[PDB]
């Protein structure tokens, strides 16, 4: 269990980078909504940032966390430098996807998928 | 072995220096370029009068697909699926069963002409000269759906073009 | 200020689309950041789901101005792993059409370079020559561009009777067409103002940045894979390698024009030295048998059946095989796992490393020069993006 | 084997034999390996198959017009190395390279024979045995097949 | 023999001798040296040795591999380190090619070789994009081939051929949208491998 | 081919060449579009004897790589230094 | 210098696979049965 | 009444099919055959199809090559900026329906998922003549338009 | 220069006077006179002139009516029947008047041009029959 | 041997035809159903049986290399003809 680190030597070092990235994303959302003329609000944008961060909250490997931050920074750079277009930003919200059934009965009626 | 494309010393004698000054001030090499375009103005153009005149093609030309018959009218295809196996684009779809007379024949033979890369591997693979690429290239359509050929369309193509297809195969089959 | 170049010119252009994000200060270019992948089509992944024969047409569509040369590179790599050898007549045909392909590429490279700089007329003259060469492609393969003609083991079919006479008639007049092109450009002071001392690259930098082909020889490096690592029958033809002295766009343009002349010189020898014989390896476990044999002999039918369904198995191994393609070193890192489908196929496109050097080469130049530098690299985004 | 032929003569051709609705015989393809004969006698306990004639004319069959209708008869399709014995229900419907194999279990009896279900484009194409030494070896019954 | 590729024992011997040469000079990093039957030399090294080994091959007077022909990766899921990093180098001085290979997994970074070859810049961006291998100290590491916001690394063996999402234009939102992939015709998987062994010389022990 | 003699002189003078000798348009010098049938040769494995496949099996002559060193005197270069190229005698300078 | 990681190796969050195709799929690990036809 | 509307339709249809200014999206190898249609042998200019046309001056978009996901939003944007009437010609298998790269993760399976298409030109690539046949087919499509006839009967 | 003008006048006479000369000028944008090679059953007329350069040495003057369609102004390449398609595209040197195609009973006696965008356009469909047969409940209330 | 179903839709040579309540026949409204009229099963049945002298005959479909792979047909059975498995031509021993 001896491995080469990416950036952080432990979880505490890794969590510092996570918080720094959250700060950058949090401050960027108002500019993104304006630059891309999004129809979503700033609260919706910041809620989306929180949801994406929360889904990875269970990780305990500092190397995995480093990669998640590395990828999150890349995503932020794409947004700030406006390499993304309006469609790329809005892909986080899945507006044209119909809600998919969650409970057993709804899934049972519509198909065979679990 | 190599050669230099641009390793030359301009002469610095007065006569040569004055040749370059004359070129600079009197635009001689620009005039020369005007001579070339003027000569082309008086050349016969290379344009042909399409669709009354057509570009030349060879018997090997790979155009629209067709399914062929024997002289008796029986289909050549015996549903071996070699064309479907080799197709680099997976453009061919085949189903088969015993025909009412016991023959081994297809019940489905589809070519998605928008998946096809018009490579001719199917006609190379076919062991009985059943699927060929014909000489036709003027079959553009107004809808996507019209380019999803089923077996009836491909057999109709064979019956439509067999006169030309047979002669082209006669011309090239000794190279195969 | 920040600026984005347009995807492509407002006239027909066949290089693909590029998103160039640039940083400018006044007229000068300070940073170039090409954003590619606009023609990325996952070719390298698709090949893993194909037999070796099924993957061959993908190479026509990489540098789709140099079709048969890309076919040759892939064929040589598979022949090496197969440990077989194509017959001598096929090798001569491959060199003959390799140089016809070089002419096709250099016409496109030189004339569209000129067309983007504003010199429209030569494109029209020389594309009539390209149209006649498309006819040679069509007469051997039935296709004007994506012939799929050169295959591991040799070529698909022998030349039709009368083709070599027509290639001779074409070649007889082509140098005159080059001369007319040089009359328009070589000594033109406007052309020289757009190219001389533009995009200079040192010999040392060109090597470290991964350059190849004319991008090396323009800087004086004496290197050509047809000379140093010959393949097929290139060791049996005589030709000179043009070498630049200034390492700029003008010298690279002169190198490409002179290479066209040397290609005619090679084609001349190929037309006279063409030997008789079969045109694909006489091993029916690799190359399919003749149709008459397939319809008469039990062994031939089996091998035809198996070669067109499973395909031939290739012994396990990995090779990096490269050729002197018209745009530079074109290679394939081909990994075989012993089956009839390649395990991995990395494609080395010469334009990939050339375009990566656009930022280096454009330093200290103006916006209009960026167009000239892209042209001198001769970039096609099918091979860059794959 | 070699990659070419040097056989310059005409080929033999034999007449086909009707042995029932499950097994189609194209006996010109037979290579006289006698696997079917040995299977019928030893595994199935049915001494109906043999060889008639001699030399190049030796023919596998029943001699008289007879049906090989045993509950294990369909297994001769698998053991025949060539297309001399083929499944009549399956005829012409698929090629092996395009089928997807689902390893499954048979429910037609309580033996639990291990099977492979061959499917193509969402359709069941045939049933093959799956080797299991402790249950069905490499055979299945005709109802299972 | 007209159909058989001829051998070249002279080059096989030269490359073998140079293979030992490199192994003797870099024993800290070199794990294996082999020469293929078609005369290609491969140096298999520990990943820590990327910069020392590449620098040596570039700058040593008996090597002078000044040109990086290609840098790529191969995914072999059955290996503990599934990724194999392959450097194809060329020496114009000695008219020779060498191949250097190392390995890594999903979470272990590899040192960027941009300091040795400027050519490596984009090759490493492509490896990161297509395989997800991280290169330490890379000046500008980011996707290069895939679309912005693309998730996953498509050249991994376990990434599906058609991916997970596909695009279309939606009139209601007046933009191109991304949705889970559905195919009118599923790609038809073929089982092509013959059940009979083809090459005895490569048989693995039971 | 059908240009008047005056027009031939004008475009010859303007271009500075004898264009009429190398016209870019093809006339009757090209091959006929119907040719006699070919009779193509056969390869060297088309023999009735002394032709066993195991004597001409290239694929089966391939071997796994030779292992020179596994982790299980004069210096050398990967090959002799490349020989300096010669100037063309056909035309050294453009 | 190396670090110490005692976590079980898990890369689900960095593979880009949708959750539906991680949590509801059942992988089957097997040696394919010999095709009984050969 | 109906006679005057019928002839006005003929006049405007004639003008539009006689002056087709194309915006070419030269995406991949199909663009090469498009260049050969502009080249002297076919000279599309002789039909009134100009060589160089700005996207805001264009009447027809020719999609000549593979459309990737990365490129699809930019192609739609150019189409949306085209002044009407506007037509789209899909050239080649890739543009028609994905072609050789149909099963790729990065490729749009036909440009008709992004823009309406008027003419599909088959081939990989279609020959320059096959493309010219497609453009001539679009001209006859414009000839059949009855815009004023429909408007009069509203 | 006078001989060029004479050849210009010869074309007017060679197209049956001014009316015929103007007709071909506006239908075909070309007034060249060639040798008549033949006419197919639909009315297309095929001409050759081997003094023209390769490409312009063969051409077809399309019929004014084909399969009930007025093709005086609307012509297209798909109107050439297959037996002439080979000759017109220089896939062969012999016209069907000298090398007629082999007759087969199944070959279309009537060529059809591109039918896209008309009520005769091709419409794809699945040519296979139903796979799974459903159980039909009894038509009586025995329950 | 085309025949029209009760709804008037032609049946193909593969027996396909949309049934009464199948919405999919809406695709043919205002257009047509492409059906090839030359049913191969009917055309091969018009060929006469070929009378031959030998017990074994070979067929390659005619045209030499332009036909199908050459196969040999046993004619011992007198209750039926020998049928070519590629082209459907029939033979009988006289
Ligand atoms: C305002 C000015 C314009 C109005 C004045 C009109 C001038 C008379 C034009 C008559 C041209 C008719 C030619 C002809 O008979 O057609 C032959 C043609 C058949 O001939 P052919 O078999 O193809 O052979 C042609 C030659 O072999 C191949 O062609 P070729 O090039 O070898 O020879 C054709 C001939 C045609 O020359 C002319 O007739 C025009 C001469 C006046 C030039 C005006 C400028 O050229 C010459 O003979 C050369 C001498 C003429 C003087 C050339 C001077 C060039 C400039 C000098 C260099 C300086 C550059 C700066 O028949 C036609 O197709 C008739 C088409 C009619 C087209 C319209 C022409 C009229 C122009 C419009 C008039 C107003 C309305
Ligand atoms: C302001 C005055 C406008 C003058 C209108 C000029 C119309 C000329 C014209 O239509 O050409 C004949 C056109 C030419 O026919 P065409 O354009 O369909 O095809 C000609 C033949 N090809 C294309 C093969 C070369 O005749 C017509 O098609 C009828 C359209 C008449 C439009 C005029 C409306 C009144
Ligand atoms: C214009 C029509 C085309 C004329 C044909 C072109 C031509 O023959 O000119 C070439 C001639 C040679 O010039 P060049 O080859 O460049 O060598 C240096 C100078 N001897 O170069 C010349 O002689 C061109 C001389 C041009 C004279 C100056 C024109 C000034 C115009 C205003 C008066
Ligand atoms: S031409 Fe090529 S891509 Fe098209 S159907 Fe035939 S094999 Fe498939
Ligand atoms: S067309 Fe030819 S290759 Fe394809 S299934 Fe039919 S007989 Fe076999
Ligand atoms: S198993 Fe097949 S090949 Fe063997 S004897 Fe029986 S029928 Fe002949
Ligand atoms: S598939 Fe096998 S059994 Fe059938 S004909 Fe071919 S070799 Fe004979
Ligand atoms: S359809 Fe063919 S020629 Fe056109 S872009 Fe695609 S691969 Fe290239
Ligand atoms: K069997
Ligand atoms: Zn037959």
């Amino acid at each position: 269990t001896s491995v080469k680190p990416i950036f952080s030597r432990d979880m505490n070092e890794a969590k510092r980078r996570v918080r720094e990235l959250y700060r950058a994303w949090y401050r960027e959302v108002p500019n993104t909504v304006h630059l891309f003329q999004l129809d979503i609000s700033v609260k919706q944008g910041r809620d989306k940032v929180r949801e994406m961060f929360k889904k990875n909250a269970h990780i305990t490997d500092p190397r995995v966390v480093d990669l998640l931050v590395i990828k999150g920074k890349m995503e932020l750079e794409e947004t700030i430098k406006v390499w993304k277009q309006r469609t790329h930003v809005m892909r986080f919200f899945h507006e044209t996807e119909a809600p998919r059934p969650k409970d057993f009965l709804s899934k049972f009626y519509v198909g065979h998928d679990p | 072995t190599y050669k230099y494309v641009n390793l030359r010393e301009p002469s610095m004698d007065m006569k040569s220096v004055t040749d370059r000054a004359a070129q600079t001030l009197l635009w001689t090499e620009l005039i020369r370029g005007l001579g070339m375009t003027l000569s082309y103005l008086f050349r016969e153009p290379a344009t042909i009068n399409y669709p009354f005149e057509k570009g030349p093609l060879s018997p090997r030309f790979r155009g629209e697909h067709a399914l062929r018959r024997y002289p008796s009218g029986e289909e050549r295809c015996i549903a071996c699926k070699l064309c479907e196996a080799v197709c680099p684009a997976q453009a061919i779809t085949i189903e088969a069963e015993p025909r009412a007379d016991g023959s081994r024949r297809t019940t489905r033979y589809d070519i998605d002409m928008t998946k096809c890369i018009y490579c001719g591997f199917c006609q190379e693979a076919c062991p009985v000269d059943a699927i060929v690429e014909g000489p036709n290239f003027e079959f553009s359509t107004e809808t996507h759906e019209e380019l999803l050929y089923n077996k009836e369309k491909l057999l109709n193509n064979g019956d439509k073009w067999e006169a030309e297809i047979a002669a082209n195969i006669q011309a090239d089959y000794l190279y195969r | 200020s920040n600026l984005t170049l347009n995807f492509g010119p407002q006239h027909p252009a066949a290089h693909g689309v590029l998103r160039l994000v640039m940083e400018l200060s006044g007229e000068m270019v300070r940073k170039c950041d090409p954003h590619i992948g606009l023609l990325h089509r996952g070719t390298e992944k698709l090949i893993e789901y194909k037999t070796y024969l099924q993957a061959l047409p993908y190479f026509d569509r990489l540098d789709y101005v140099s079709m048969m040369c890309n076919e040759q590179a892939y064929s040589l790599a598979v022949e090496k792993l197969l440990n077989i050898r194509p017959p001598p007549r096929a090798q001569w045909i491959r060199v003959l059409f390799g140089e016809i392909t070089r002419l096709l590429n250099h016409i496109m490279a030189v004339t569209t370079h000129a067309l983007d700089i504003g010199a429209m007329t030569p494109f029209f003259w020389m594309f009539e020559e390209r149209e006649k060469m498309f006819e040679f492609y069509e007469r051997v393969s039935g296709a004007r561009m994506h012939a799929a003609y050169v295959r591991p083991g040799g070529v698909h079919q022998d030349l039709p009777l009368g083709l070599m006479d027509d290639i001779y008639e074409f070649s007889k007049n082509f140098s005159l067409r080059i001369d007319e092109l040089e009359e328009m450009l070589t000594n033109n002071r406007i052309w020289r103002n757009r190219t001389v001392d533009i995009g200079i690259v040192t010999a040392e930098d060109a090597l470290n940045y991964g350059f190849s082909g004319v991008m090396l020889r323009g800087s004086g490096i004496q290197w050509d894979l047809r000379k140093t690592q010959p393949y097929d029958v290139y060791d049996q033809v005589e030709f000179d390698v043009p070498i630049g002295s200034r390492g700029d766009c003008y010298d690279r343009y002169l190198c490409r024009v002179e290479e066209m002349r040397q290609s005619i010189r090679i084609i001349s020898q190929c037309l006279n030295k063409m030997p008789p014989g079969e045109i694909k390896v006489d091993d029916a476990k690799v190359s399919p048998p003749k149709r008459a044999e397939m319809k008469t002999s039990m062994e031939s039918l089996i091998h035809h059946f198996k070669l067109y369904t499973e395909g031939y198995q290739v012994p396990p191994g990995a090779t990096y095989t490269a050729i002197e393609a018209p745009k530079g070193e074109f290679g394939v890192y081909l990994v075989s796992d012993g089956s009839s489908r390649p395990y991995r196929c990395k494609i080395k496109a010469p334009g990939f490393a050339h375009l990566a050097g656009l930022d280096k080469m454009s330093k200290g130049h103006m916006l209009a020069d960026v167009v000239a530098i892209i042209g001198t690299q001769d970039i096609v985004f099918g091979e860059v993006d794959r | 084997g070699s990659d070419r032929s040097r056989f310059l003569e005409g080929k033999r051709a034999v007449e086909d034999k009707n042995i029932g609705p499950l097994v189609k015989t194209i006996m010109t393809r037979c290579i006289q390996c006698t696997r079917c004969i040995r299977f019928a006698s030893e595994i199935a306990g049915v001494d109906d198959l043999g060889t008639t004639g001699r030399g190049n004319d030796m023919q596998v069959g029943t001699y008289i017009e007879k049906m090989f209708m045993s509950e294990l008869s369909g297994n001769i399709i698998d053991i025949c190395p060539v297309g001399a014995l083929t499944s009549k229900p399956y005829a012409f419907t698929a090629r092996p390279w395009e089928t997807r194999k689902t390893e499954s279990i048979d429910v037609m009896d309580a033996v639990g024979s291990n099977i492979v279900v061959s499917t193509r484009t969402g359709e069941v194409m045939r049933i093959l045995p799956r080797m299991h030494e402790d249950i069905n070896e490499e055979w299945i019954s005709d109802k299972t097949r | 023999r007209p159909t058989v590729r001829p051998r070249n024992d002279v080059a096989h011997k030269q490359l073998s001798a140079f293979g030992e040469y490199v192994a003797e000079i870099l024993p800290k990093y070199v794990q294996q040296v082999q020469v293929s039957c078609f005369n290609e030399l491969e140096i298999c090294i520990h990943p820590d040795g990327v910069i020392p080994v590449l620098t040596f091959l570039r700058d040593h007077s008996n090597a002078q591999f000044k040109s990086l022909a290609d840098l790529t990766a191969v995914d072999i899921p059955t290996r503990q380190n599934r990724f194999e990093i392959v450097y194809n180098l060329l020496s114009l001085r000695f008219n020779s090619r060498i191949r250097v290979k190392t390995y890594t997994d999903e979470l272990t970074p590899i040192e960027s070789s941009v300091p040795v070859y400027k050519a490596a810049n984009w090759y490493e961006r492509e490896i990161w994009d297509m395989f997800g291998v991280f290169f330490a100290n890379h000046p500008d590491l980011r996707r290069i081939l895939t679309d912005y916001g693309f998730e996953g690394h498509p050249f991994r063996k376990d990434f599906p051929l058609s991916g997970y999402v596909e695009l279309r234009y939606d009139d209601e939102v007046k933009r191109v949208v991304a949705e889970p992939v559905e195919l009118a015709q599923e790609f038809r998987k073929f089982d092509l491998n013959s059940p009979w062994e083809a090459f005895p010389a490569y048989r693995q022990p039971p | 081919a059908s240009a008047t003699r005056f027009i031939q002189w004008l475009r010859n003078w303007a271009s500075g060449r004898d264009l009429q000798a190398k016209l870019q348009l093809r006339y009757q010098e090209i091959s006929k579009r119907t040719q006699p049938p070919p009779k193509l040769p056969v390869g060297p494995s088309h023999k009735l004897s002394n032709n066993y496949y195991c004597t001409r099996d290239g694929r089966r002559e391939a071997m796994p790589p030779s292992i020179v060193m596994s982790s299980q005197k004069k210096a050398v270069s990967p090959a002799p230094p490349i020989k300096r190229w010669e100037l063309s005698q056909d035309e050294p300078y453009l | 210098q190396l670090i110490t990681v005692d976590e079980k190796l898990d890369i689900t969050t960095i593979t880009g696979v949708p959750e539906e195709h991680i949590k509801t799929r059942k992988a089957r690990i097997f040696v394919p049965a010999r095709n009984n036809m050969q | 009444g109906e006679y005057v509307v019928a002839k006005l339709d003929d006049l405007i249809n004639w003008a539009r099919r006689s002056s087709l200014w194309p915006m070419t999206f030269g995406l991949a190898c199909c663009a090469v055959e498009m260049m050969h249609m502009a080249a002297p042998r076919y000279d599309m200019d002789r039909f009134g199809v100009v060589f160089r046309a700005s996207p805001r001056q264009s009447d027809v978009m020719i999609v000549a090559g593979t459309l990737t996901n990365k490129m699809a939003p930019a192609l739609r944007k150019v189409y949306d900026q085209m002044p009407e009437p506007r037509y789209v010609v899909s050239m080649g298998s890739c543009a028609n329906g994905g072609g050789y790269y149909h099963y790729s993760y990065s490729v749009v399976r036909g440009c008709d998922r992004i823009v309406p298409v008027d003419i599909y030109v088959p081939g990989c690539p279609p020959t320059a003549e096959a493309l010219l046949y497609g453009i001539l087919q679009l001209q006859k499509k414009i000839k059949r338009e009855k815009r004023l006839r429909i408007w009069y009967r509203r | 220069l006078l001989q060029v003008l004479k050849r210009g006048l010869q074309q007017v006479s060679g197209h049956g006077g001014l009316r015929g000369y103007l007709r071909v000028l506006f239908r075909a944008n070309d007034v060249r006179v060639g040798t008549l090679v033949g006419e197919d059953k639909y009315g297309n007329k095929y001409y050759e002139d081997n003094k023209q350069f390769f490409g312009r040495h063969r051409w077809v003057i399309y019929t004014t009516e084909m399969n009930g369609k007025n093709t005086f102004w609307d012509v297209d390449g798909s109107m050439v029947p297959p037996e002439w398609h080979r000759w017109l595209h220089c896939m062969t040197d012999d016209p069907p008047t000298v090398k007629p195609p082999t007759a087969r009973k199944f070959i279309w006696t009537n060529h059809k041009f591109n039918l896209s965008g008309t009520p005769q356009q091709y419409v794809p469909y699945s040519t296979t029959r139903k796979k799974i047969q459903e159980w039909v409940p009894p038509s009586t209330p025995y329950k | 041997g085309v025949r029209t179903s009760p709804t008037g839709e032609k049946v193909t040579h593969t027996g396909q035809v949309y049934d009464d309540g199948d919405y999919r026949k809406v695709r043919f409204v205002g257009r047509q159903k492409e059906v090839n009229e030359n049913f191969a099963i009917d055309l091969i049945a018009e060929q006469p049986v070929s009378q031959v002298g030998s017990r074994v005959i070979s067929c390659d479909g005619g045209g030499g290399a332009l036909g199908h792979p050459r196969v040999y047909i046993n004619l011992d059975k007198e209750t039926k003809t020998g049928t070519c498995g590629y082209c459907g031509l029939q033979f009988r021993q006289q």
